[PDB]
């Protein structure tokens, strides 16, 4: 299945205040009226992280609880694991071996090795969630926006949340799910466990020129793609 | 005077009747202020040298630093400070340098043997137990604390290694129990003559000399890998004056201009605002926000 | 300059200074060498209480690598403006036409 993303994927590229002027930015943005992959949670395959992925999800029970990043799923090279919880998030880049299926919260699916980096911050989490991941300049950027509510037609600019100095090579990524009372093995089947009925979206970024319209308070009210 | 400057700007000794643009007036700045955010994540070297537990010579730990702000100027309050021969980098300029990650090597060394751990040296523990490279960036932190960590009944808990047949390359370890091989001899598996097993121990005494004293040697090492630097040193002093033509420097962006109170409501993720046609209009205070 | 100046157990007559209070202006020199410190504590702190003697002796041997062998460097200072000059090559003259 596919869904066309109407006016989503617009974030703050320069982190500066501009009052009532229009800026032509040449960066990586999601083009308007482009198709995204649509999935239903009620097993997920691996998806390529080419040069940036716009993530979108409309949930009502908080079933997705993070992501996995890294150029390989094995323990030969450093992968990334972000898992969210009810109180805090832990960002953890240290190359643990993962299973063929992500974990369902069995609160551990990782082994020990050389471990490097760890991060504590504020918690990242009908309810609509959008996330953009980027790695061009060796800095991990996440732009997020939570709006109460297929995808709606309302425009919404996405504010930057964190900015990590890790510069790990990322080629592949994988989403996380959570289910009540789920035990997992090193060898998994395709059955799984029952969860709430919801859906999530995955987009792709391309380098496009965007004329963002800034408001009086520095907010992005509208955006125009050049090659649309 | 502005009459002769008008004769200077037109290159003629006689000027005629009329208005002439001679120069441009510009106010020179009086002060210069730099500001930086607070020292929130202070560096935990207090676990390293202010601790009471310490490691042995061969059983040294390696404790790494990921994200912190550094402070080496307050570390000189210690009384047994006597050795700080730094390697490659002067100790004054290290406070402005910003590196990626810091590793510490914590152990105890015989006080007569502290001169062997140096670039371009040979000795007992230098070629066989622990060596630093010649491209090393860091210094040694050595001090005597025999008043606190010893008793008259025998402080031989800190062990050491005298010799082995091979030469350990740096940046690895060995807790290997290996038998001495002198020549035409098989391995028995138990100690005795010509089976000199290298499990040794020092002779720590509180009155044991003044030059043969325990020197708690901490060799702190700095590494760069052509990466964006994370470990920042102790920053410059933060001072602020308003309504005066001063030099502003708020995490970069050096220039000249006055500072006035504003009225708009900015978003919290914004750091510095830019006006039309790429001119910096407003930069928020990194300290008082 | 390895065969001429580098000595075993010696070669300490050449000195080098590790710090200075400020960057010296070009084509200037200094001879007096009192001990400078951080300012809030007096001099003669050569034991290691944040004071250093500036002129240090190197005293290296030819067993070292190529990065720290003594190189006898000589810099030539020139000024090529228009002025009465009397120092150049042996190129002969030619009678005036
Ligand atoms: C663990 O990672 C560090 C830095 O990423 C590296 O220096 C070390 O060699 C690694 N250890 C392995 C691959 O066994
Ligand atoms: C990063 O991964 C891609 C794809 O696996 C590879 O082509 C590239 O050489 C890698 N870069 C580095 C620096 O490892
Ligand atoms: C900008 O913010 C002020 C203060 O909250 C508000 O009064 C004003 O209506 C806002 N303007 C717009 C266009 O949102
Ligand atoms: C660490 O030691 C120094 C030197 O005595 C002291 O000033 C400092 O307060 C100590 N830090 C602690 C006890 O946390
Ligand atoms: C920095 O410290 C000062 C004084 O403790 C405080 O008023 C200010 O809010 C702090 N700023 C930040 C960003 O924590
Ligand atoms: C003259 O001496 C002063 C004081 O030592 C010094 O700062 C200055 O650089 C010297 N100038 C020259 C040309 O040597």
């Amino acid at each position: 299945a596919y869904t066309n993303s109407f006016t989503r994927g617009v974030y703050y590229p320069d982190k500066v205040f501009r009052s009532s002027v229009l800026h032509s930015t040449q960066d990586l943005f999601l083009p308007f009226f482009s198709n995204v992959t649509w999935f239903h949670v009620i097993d997920n395959p691996v998806l390529p992280f080419n040069d940036g992925v716009y993530f979108a999800s409309i949930e009502k029970s908080n079933i997705i609880r993070g992501w996995i990043f890294g150029t390989t799923l094995d323990s030969k090279t450093q992968s990334l694991l972000i898992v969210n919880n009810a109180t805090n998030v832990v960002i953890k880049v240290c190359e643990f071996q993962f299973c063929n299926d992500p974990f369902l919260d069995f609160r551990v699916y990782s082994s020990a090795n050389n471990c490097t980096f760890e991060y504590v911050s504020q918690p990242f989490l009908k309810n609509l969630r959008e996330f953009v991941f980027k790695n061009i300049d060796g800095y991990f950027k996440i732009y997020s926006k939570h709006t109460p509510i297929d995808l709606p037609q309302g425009f919404s600019a996405l504010e930057p949340l964190v900015d990590l100095p890790i510069g790990i090579n990322i080629t592949r990524f994988q989403t996380l799910l959570a289910l009540h009372r789920s035990y997992l093995t090193p060898g998994d089947s395709s059955s799984g466990w029952t969860a709430g009925a919801a859906a999530y979206y995955v987009g792709y970024l391309q380098p496009r020129t965007f004329l963002l319209k800034y408001n009086e308070n520095g907010t992005i009210t509208d955006a125009v793609d050049c090659a649309l | 005077d502005p009459l002769s400057e008008t004769k200077c700007t037109l290159k003629s000794f006689t000027v005629e009747k009329g208005i002439y643009q001679t120069s441009n007036f510009r106010v020179q700045p009086t002060e210069s202020i730099v500001r930086f955010p607070n020292i929130t994540n202070l560096c935990p070297f207090d676990e390293v040298f202010n601790a009471t537990r310490f490691a042995s010579v061969y059983a040294w730990n390696r404790k790494r630093i990921s994200n912190c702000v550094a402070d080496y100027s307050v570390l000189y309050n210690l009384a047994p400070f006597f050795t700080f021969k730094c390697y490659g980098v002067s100790p004054t300029k290290l406070n402005d340098l910003c590196f990626t990650n810091v590793y510490a090597d914590s152990f105890v060394i015989r006080g007569d043997e502290v001169r062997q751990i140096a670039p371009g040296q040979t000795g007992n523990i230098a070629d066989y137990n622990y060596k630093l490279p010649d491209d090393f960036t860091g210094c040694v932190i050595a001090w005597n604390s025999n008043k606190l960590d010893s008793k008259v009944s025998g402080n031989y808990n800190y062990l050491y290694r005298l010799f082995r047949k091979s030469n350990l390359k740096p940046f690895e370890r060995d807790i290997s129990t290996e038998i001495y091989q002198a020549g035409n001899k098989p391995c028995n598996g138990v100690a005795g003559f010509n089976c000199y097993f290298p499990l040794r121990s020092y002779s720590f005494r509180p009155t044991y000399g003044v030059g043969h004293q325990p020197y708690r040697v901490v060799v702190l090492s700095f590494e760069l890998l052509h990466a964006p630097a994370t470990v920042c040193g102790p920053k410059k002093s933060t001072n602020l004056v308003k309504n005066k033509c001063v030099n502003f420097n708020f995490n970069g962006l050096k220039g000249t201009g006055v500072l006035t109170e504003s009225n708009k409501k900015f978003l919290p993720f914004q750091q510095f605002g830019r006006d039309i046609a790429d001119t910096t209009d407003a930069v928020r205070d990194p300290q008082t926000l």
